[PDB]
């Protein structure tokens, strides 16, 4: 499992500056998690004041804010809690409104492509869909079932890789 | 009867059954006049050039001013007995009522018909669901109507819409991306769904008075959507009013149409249409 001692020390070193379970930059978004999960807290928020620290692709780099064991440990510490046909139809019904043509509703320049998503992978997309980023509301539980989330994540991933 | 109406299905609403009564006004108007004009063109096939009136050109008459006045008013009074019945019938349609007795959002997205249920109040005043959450709507920064008993209908599920068969029904007609079309052919009626109907000076909604038959009927899309326009089939079911109360009470706890239609001992998949093999693969 992820080491919660590493998770606490990583929180203190890199996130305590803006987050004491609160948020000093957007007040209401600190203890506010939509469809909160280990996978979503792990995934780098694509929009807002701070971008995900992970280097592109999760490759070793000289400016990473963290390695993978550090990410998992902190995502776990924060998380105390105390078919491509289906994928295409789900995309059209729920996500085409802001992401028609692979673009971004908030910014025309911003896109759902891998260059825009950097070190993207299916798990990172699934997670942001589940609980989602700041721009798009959470989809799990509230709107879409696990098969539908899995299928829409796969469709977005295949469209962006190709 | 059945042959004079050129292939219309028998309407299940009393407003559609008024169309099929007016559609056999093809007899009084079209096939009556369309046999008079055939009865004059095929009458001038007994007027050939035979070898007796060969050196004699005909009477050479060109102007008959009583005839262009009698045979102008007679085509004018037939379209003056129309634009009366086709004003009364469309006034029997386009009709609204502040007790709609079920309200169903249809939300035609790109290619597979996400339905959904809004407020419902029977004439007995017994069911009263009234579910359409505004908190889900505030997650979009719109015109779409979101709710919690929605029928998604993915590419192999072919969405089945369930509505009672003795009550008034309202169809709020929205679309996410493109102008689609909403056509249950048994409702002898069709309205195109638009992206923003209140921004396009549209009417957005229609109502049927009741349904007079039980069973399950096909629904297609008409105005062109794109690639898989032939694959947008939905499929209504007109269940009993007592089986409809047991449909939502199984669905309000949270199941799917493969399970909610099974608890009211009815075939769960669509029985008058089916998913296409050309799209699933
Ligand atoms: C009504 C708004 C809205 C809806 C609906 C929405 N999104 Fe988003 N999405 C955003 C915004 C805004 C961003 C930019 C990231 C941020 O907010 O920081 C975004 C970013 C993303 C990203 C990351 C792109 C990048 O380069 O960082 C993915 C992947 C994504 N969305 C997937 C989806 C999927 C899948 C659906 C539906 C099946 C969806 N979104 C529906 C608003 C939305
Ligand atoms: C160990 C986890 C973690 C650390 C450390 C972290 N963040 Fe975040 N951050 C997230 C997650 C998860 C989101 C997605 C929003 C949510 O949780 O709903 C996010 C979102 C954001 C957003 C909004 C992006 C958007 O589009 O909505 C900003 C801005 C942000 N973070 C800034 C920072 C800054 C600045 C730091 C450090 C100086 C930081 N973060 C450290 C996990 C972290
Ligand atoms: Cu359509
Ligand atoms: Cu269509």
């Amino acid at each position: 499992s992820a080491l919660l001692r590493t998770g606490k020390q990583l929180f203190e070193t890199s996130c305590v500056s803006c987050h004491g379970a609160n948020l000093q930059g957007v007040p209401d978004r600190g203890p506010s998690l939509i469809g909160t999960g280990e996978a979503a807290v792990y995934f780098q928020v694509s929009t807002g004041r701070m971008p995900a620290m992970r280097g592109e692709a999760q490759a070793p780099s000289k400016p990473p804010h963290f390695d993978e064991s550090q990410i998992d440990a902190l995502g776990a510490y924060v998380q105390a809690n105390g078919d491509v046909a289906r994928g295409g139809d789900l995309f059209r019904l729920n996500c085409a409104s802001c992401h028609n043509f692979t673009g971004k509703g908030g910014a025309l320049s911003s896109g759902k492509y891998a260059p825009d998503l950097g070190d993207a992978n299916p798990a990172q997309i699934y997670t942001a869909m589940l609980t989602g980023p700041q721009n798009m509301p959470k989809f799990s539980d509230r709107q879409l079932t696990p098969d539908e989330k899995r299928d829409i994540v796969a469709y977005v991933r295949e469209s962006a890789e190709t | 009867s059945d042959a004079l109406a050129l292939g219309w299905p028998t309407g299940i609403t009393p407003e559609a059954k008024l169309n099929r009564e007016l559609w056999i006004g093809s007899v009084i108007a079209s096939f009556a006049v369309g046999a008079i004009v055939w009865g004059l063109i095929f009458w001038t096939s007994a007027f050939h050039r035979k070898k007796a009136t060969d050196t004699e050109l005909p009477r050479q008459f060109g102007y008959n001013m009583p005839l262009e006045l009698t045979l102008t008013v007679i085509p004018f009074l037939i379209i003056s007995v129309l634009f009366y019945f086709t004003v009364v019938v469309q006034e029997r349609m386009m009709h609204k009522d502040p007790n709609p007795e079920v309200v169903i959002d249809v939300t035609a997205f790109q290619w597979n018909w996400k339905f959904g249920y809004q407020k419902i109040a029977f004439a007995d005043g017994s069911f009263d669901y009234d579910g359409a959450d505004p908190e889900r709507k505030e997650a979009m920064t719109t015109y779409l109507n979101f709710d919690k008993i929605e029928t998604l209908g993915t590419s192999s599920e072919i969405p089945v819409l369930v509505l009672p068969a003795g009550k008034r029904i309202e169809f709020v007609l929205n679309s996410a991306d493109v102008i689609h079309g909403f056509w249950v052919p048994e409702f002898l009626f069709k309205r195109d769904v638009l992206p923003e109907p209140k921004a396009n000076n549209s009417d957005n909604v229609f109502q049927v008075s009741e349904i007079q038959q039980t069973g399950a009927f096909v629904g297609r899309c008409t105005e062109m959507c794109g690639t898989f326009h032939a694959m947008m089939n939905f499929e209504v079911r007109v269940v009993e009013p007592n089986d409809f109360k047991a449909y939502i009470d199984q669905r309000n706890a949270g199941k799917t149409n493969a399970e909610a239609l099974a608890a009211i001992n009815q075939p769960p998949l669509a029985i008058t249409t089916e998913p296409f093999e050309s799209r699933r693969g």
